[PDB]
């Protein structure tokens, strides 16, 4: 992907995270589990629903469109009518197929960016209180309980609270 | 203790195409291309179509006797001709501006078939019973149900003249014919005059017709010809017919109502007790998708026809389960 | 000590739409859709249009006497017909290939109205003073200013023949008419011949006309009819008129110049002392924007007409002030 | 945004920075103030002016286009002429609206990328001589005067010059 | 010890344009716009075209004697008319529905020129040797190679009647003419009858022609006129000609085969011993590129014509060498 | 570029790397040299070949298309035929030029992203065992021989193997 997260440094997806597109898996002494990030997922759902409705809205309804008949001495007009019908069909099939291809590429990049930015949010919060261990995972240099897990998931990780403990374990 | 960031995966086998990559398996997707129809002819916005049965437009408008007679008044949302259409013009000739008349009928939503010149009172001095084997009915010679073959009476064909004033408040479609015998002996026998002529005039129509006598290759076993003409008589206007021979006079005319969204289609599908917003010659479409690949001919409010076989937008992610 | 990275914000309330998000407020934006016009008819590239006033094209070209006479020579950038156009053809009949003539006029930039057959010298043996109540002027019976109603003189209608050689170096548009009386008594009274005919020939035009006598519904209180015809006489060519009755002879013809970028529009807007590069029937557009939603009919160099109500490109950032 | 800077980890814009799209705010013992980054702003202005002119240039001038008249026996041709006029209008309204929507999305991503890359340039220069404090701000581990501020704004921050002082304050 | 990450650069001077930036130099690129042709007329899919030489379509179909006679049977992939085309209709007049006939010929892939009415057996009671200076050949008066000018024999022009039954299994194109003398003395001298007429009938064609006598401006030194007509005789049908004067009778007709992908072009290029899938009036295109800017007129399987001067996709990177 | 690598923090390209679009230059005691990253280059080649073929495939073959002739009394029809031919040509020239411009911008961003992600892969592997020295280069805090160079080029850099040696040299 353009942003390197999906199928990148995070190799695979989670079948166990059924409640959202992006989220977290944690493991501490009280257990483990999945937790979808509701804010980014809902924002992504809103934008994509917006994209799909825009594609539908941009295509007007096709009102009645039937053929016309021509006698044996109106061949030129019949061919002109066929050239018009063929040409419009050429352009609309071209427009529809390209738009889907272009928007499909952007949608996959959109999800890739959201995963990447989610990872960056956590990384900027933890600083050196934890270490990157690859595959989008961090190992804490301190005991990280459920309340501390939740502080990472929302915006409120208390870095100073654990710097002393983390500094000791870093060595 | 660890925390990991990740993304959704599932058992979806949906695939989409992108500019850089074909056949990408994705978690969620939406189809935009309608490819399903019900294979039936349905009411369109609550109005049943006009089915012509064994007749095409020409046969219905002239009143070919081999077609089941329609009710005096009909209203419809579209016209259906069958691909067979065994019955059209039965006495050979030219239908002048036939395609223009079909285009006119495409914006018509209703007709009233009424007697413009009643048979028993309009032509007291002419024979009105002429029939032909080319327009047979139940194995017997017959003629168009809407036209009258005027011929000489008691050895005389007096110069006729009849008019009609359109007091219907709607356009009245008037159809008539001109007969061209294959030889002058038949022309003199049928119409008693050799320099015969027909005149049809309204406030905006003015045409004169003259027989052109010649023997021709037989079509439906007829060396003669019958040319068919029409005009739209505006509300309040008058049409005057004048002839001393060869006129195939109108008997029934049509009072026409104008509508929107209609057209003529060809279909071998069957009428059913259904309702639709979108009708194609193959069947009806019940869909809100923006595109369809079923048929380029559509009646009503329909998705746009495209040639594509697949149009799928990805909404989810690339699906990478463990 | 600190250093921060940030981006511009301001008091802008401009909004744009994107694929993922509607109504995004942005710092800077550019409008691409022209929606303003001046509500006036203007000169186009320094040339004033041809306003027909109370006449349509037919009335002007035939010379309907109820329309203010134009100067002998005019040059223009477009033609304006008013929606009213009370004055067109005043004696009822058919204007053959009228729409083709209008299309011809759409690439014409200039005319010279000149006397092709002078009244007092062209027809010494015929009456040229015929007028009708259908073409009245100031409450008195009159006739087209460009045509002459030839009738019998001293009980005789000699076979006439007149020709014109186009030495103008430009196409000459010639108009004439054929009268169809409602009965043979009028035909014999006006033209003294019953098997009358009119012949008009040039190097590439060859047509014969014959009266078709019948009584018809009255139009503008006339049961007769007048069919109008035209041809473009190429430079150097000759046109020959031949008739023993029923000819409505040309008196004035037009020498036509061909131009580019012109057309015919319908407008109830007023001529003003302005200049424009782009004219619509609603008004003139002074703009360099690529799109406009004012009117699909345009003269000159104009933005492309689209149905959209808004087309705004963001140039700045998402506007997030504190 | 796709790159996570605008409306992302930098939550809001600066009304006080009137002279450019992207730039810096600094605070030291000699005072504080805004300073637009002239290079990135001017490069962005050039590219966007290029984008707008391309949209205008791709649309040719519409020369004279009027209607045509048809008699009562030319209904088929009149409907064909109307089908042609309607169809072209359908496509051009479709083209114009989609192009603006697509380019609008790209423009916002373009600015988002420029802010993100500007932040990365500063971050790569300072290394551990300063600390990320969120909202796109860095706090120096050493006295950073106006000349040192300017060295960050252009490409010439002297990391070795302050490493000793920064190392002491880091503890 | 160090490791660096970097990207490819080379000596390429290819430039492309993007939305944000013009004239970007790139390492690799692909051209999509075909601008090269060979300047020759070639065989299309292995079939040579039909070159008409000095004749246009009208001259070839009528058989203008100034054009090199073609072989009895020809098959082709497209028709070439030269821009000069000095030879078309040589006796002045109107070619009715000429443009429709050209459109018909555009889907024809083969002709067989055969004698429909042999000269020496079809008209024993009429003169068949009439020639004119307007259709001269080698400085001597001549006539169309496919038509016969019937005139009176021994002071008499008997009413003729001849027919042909199409047993070719293909459409047969039949051409004939109607002569209009400039005065009645010539009409009586050539055809002995003043109320002359011509009748042509098939199962779906029925038309009558009558001379219209008038003196006209001389065209190619002829004040008379010759109107040319045609019809397509369906397989198995019969055409009947009937006249007592003025008929320019058919001698040779064409059995026509229908094909696909053909058309008529104008070119001053030369036939060469080459083969192509794509032919333009300027030359042949040997290309798989999706676009070309050579000519909007194309025969065969061709790239799409666009007005652009350059269409280059970058495939590599921005080229920044040290 | 959108991702800041090409013409960004990596200022120039390598004429000496002839075998790929992206790759590495190394220098140790056994010498120096270039090495294209075969995986990313080949993946980029596949995607771009896919893009070019899609552009070609979306444009159908133009079958026979010639003009039509009209007599002096068919001016309206002749102008309608010309309006149809002109209008279709307008749209296709518009479609072709825009598509090339839009895809050209995306292609350059695509390469920029690949270089950026390649740099991030190496940076995430080395951690503090090496230092960023700008221009997309890293200087190792330990002796990095050819086998160790190759471990960076593929996915297998052994960070623990050199942490002790790197920690000593970091001071
Ligand atoms: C588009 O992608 C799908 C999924 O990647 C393709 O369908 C899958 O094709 C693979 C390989 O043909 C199948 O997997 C394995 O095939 C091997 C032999 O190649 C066999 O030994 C294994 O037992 C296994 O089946 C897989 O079943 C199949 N999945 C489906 C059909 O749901 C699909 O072919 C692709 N289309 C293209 C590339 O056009
Ligand atoms: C597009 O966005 C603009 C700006 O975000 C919208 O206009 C703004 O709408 C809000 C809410 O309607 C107004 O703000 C506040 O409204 C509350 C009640 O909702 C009221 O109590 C406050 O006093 C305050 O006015 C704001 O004034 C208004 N700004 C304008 C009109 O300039 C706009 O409605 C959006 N359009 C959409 C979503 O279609
Ligand atoms: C598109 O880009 C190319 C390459 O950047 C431009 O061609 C190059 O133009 C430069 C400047 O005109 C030439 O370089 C130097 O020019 C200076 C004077 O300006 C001269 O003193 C040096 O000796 C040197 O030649 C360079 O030769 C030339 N390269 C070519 C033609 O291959 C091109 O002009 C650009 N097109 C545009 C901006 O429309
Ligand atoms: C047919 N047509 C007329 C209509 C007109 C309206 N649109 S609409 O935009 F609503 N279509 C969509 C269809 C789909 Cl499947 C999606 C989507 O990916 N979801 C739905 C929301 O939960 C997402 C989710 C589930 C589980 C775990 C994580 C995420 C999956 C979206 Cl976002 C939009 C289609
Ligand atoms: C109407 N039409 C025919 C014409 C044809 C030519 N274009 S043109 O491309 F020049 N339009 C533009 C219109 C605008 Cl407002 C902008 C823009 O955002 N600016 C202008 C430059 O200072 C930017 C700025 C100001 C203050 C602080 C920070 C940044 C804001 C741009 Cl970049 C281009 C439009
Ligand atoms: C003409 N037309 C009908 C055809 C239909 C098929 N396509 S095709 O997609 F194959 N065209 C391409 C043309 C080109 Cl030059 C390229 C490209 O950049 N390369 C080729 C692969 O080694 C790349 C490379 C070389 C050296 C060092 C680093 C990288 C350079 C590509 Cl990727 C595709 C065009
Ligand atoms: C973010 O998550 C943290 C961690 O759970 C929340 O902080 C706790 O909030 C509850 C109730 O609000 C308090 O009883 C705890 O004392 C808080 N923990 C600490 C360490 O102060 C915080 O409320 C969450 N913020 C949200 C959801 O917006
Ligand atoms: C970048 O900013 C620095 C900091 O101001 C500039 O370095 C100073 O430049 C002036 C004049 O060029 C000298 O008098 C100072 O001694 C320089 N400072 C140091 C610490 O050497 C530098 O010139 C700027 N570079 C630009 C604008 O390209
Ligand atoms: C990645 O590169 C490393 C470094 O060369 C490779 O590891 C060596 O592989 C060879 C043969 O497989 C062994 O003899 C060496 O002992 C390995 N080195 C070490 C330190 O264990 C590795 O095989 C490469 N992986 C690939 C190419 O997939
Ligand atoms: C309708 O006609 C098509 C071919 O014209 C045929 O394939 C199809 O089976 C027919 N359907 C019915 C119901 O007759
Ligand atoms: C022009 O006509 C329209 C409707 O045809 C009307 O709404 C408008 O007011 C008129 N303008 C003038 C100036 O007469
Ligand atoms: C063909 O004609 C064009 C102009 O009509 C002329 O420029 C060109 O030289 C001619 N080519 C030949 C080979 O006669």
């Amino acid at each position: 992907g353009l942003f390197g997260a999906i199928a990148g440094f995070i190799e695979g997806g989670w079948t166990g995270m059924i409640d959202g597109w992006y989220g977290y898996h944690h493991q501490n002494e009280q257990g483990s589990g999945y937790a979808a990030d509701q804010k980014s997922t809902q924002n992504a759902i809103n934008g994509i629903t917006n994209k799909v409705n825009t594609v539908i809205e941009k295509m007007n309804i096709q009102f009645t469109a039937v053929g016309k008949e021509f006698n044996k001495l109106e061949k030129r007009m019949e061919n002109l009518n066929k050239k018009v019908d063929d040409g419009f069909l050429d352009i609309w099939t071209y427009n529809a197929e390209l738009l889907v291809l272009l928007e499909n590429e952007r949608t996959l990049d959109f999800h890739d960016s959201n995963v990447k930015n989610l990872y960056e949010k956590v990384k900027s919060q933890l600083k050196n209180n934890a270490k990157e261990i690859g595959n989008g995972c961090f190992e804490f240099y301190h005991k990280c309980d459920n309340e501390c897990m939740e502080s990472v998931r929302n915006g409120t990780y208390d870095y100073p609270k654990y710097s002393e403990e983390s500094k000791l374990n870093r060595e | 203790d660890t925390i990991c960031i990740g993304y959704h995966a599932n058992n979806s086998t949906d695939t989409v195409d992108t500019v850089l990559e074909k056949n990408v398996t994705v978690t969620h997707s939406v189809n935009l291309l309608e490819d399903s129809h019900n294979g039936k002819l349905c009411r369109l916005k609550g109005i049943a179509p006009l089915q012509l049965g064994k007749c095409n437009i020409a046969g219905w408008l002239l009143g070919n006797p081999e077609c089941d007679p329609l009710l005096p008044v009909r209203s419809w949302s579209y016209i259906v001709e069958t691909p067979n259409s065994e019955n059209g013009i039965c006495y050979p000739g030219d239908f002048i501006d036939y395609e223009e008349l079909r285009e006119q009928l495409s914006s018509v939503s209703s007709f009233e078939r009424f007697e413009i010149f009643p048979k028993e009172s309009s032509w007291p001095n002419h024979n009105t019973n002429g029939v032909t084997a080319a327009c047979s009915h139940e194995g017997k010679s017959s003629f168009y149900r809407n036209l009258l073959w005027l011929t000489e009476k008691e050895g005389s064909y007096p110069k006729l003249k009849n008019s009609y004033v359109n007091k219907k408040g709607k356009e009245v479609l008037v159809l008539w014919g001109i007969h061209h015998p294959p030889n002058s002996k038949e022309q003199q026998n049928l119409y008693q005059n050799e320099n015969a002529y027909v005149s049809v005039v309204t406030s905006n129509y003015n045409r004169r017709f003259t027989p052109e006598i010649a023997e021709r290759p037989k079509v439906r076993d007829q060396a003669g010809r019958m040319n068919y003409y029409w005009t739209l008589l505006k509300p309040g206007d008058t049409i005057i017919f004048e002839a001393n021979g060869n006129l195939i006079a109108p008997m029934y005319a049509f009072a026409l109502s104008r509508g929107f969204g209609s057209g003529i289609i060809t279909s071998n599908a069957s009428m059913h007790e259904c309702n639709t917003k979108c009708q194609t010659p193959l069947g009806a479409i019940n869909s809100s998708l923006p595109y369809q690949n079923i048929h380029p001919v559509t009646i009503g409010e329909c998705p746009k026809y495209v040639r594509s076989a697949k149009l799928r937008m990805v909404t989810g992610l690339r699906n990478i389960p463990s």
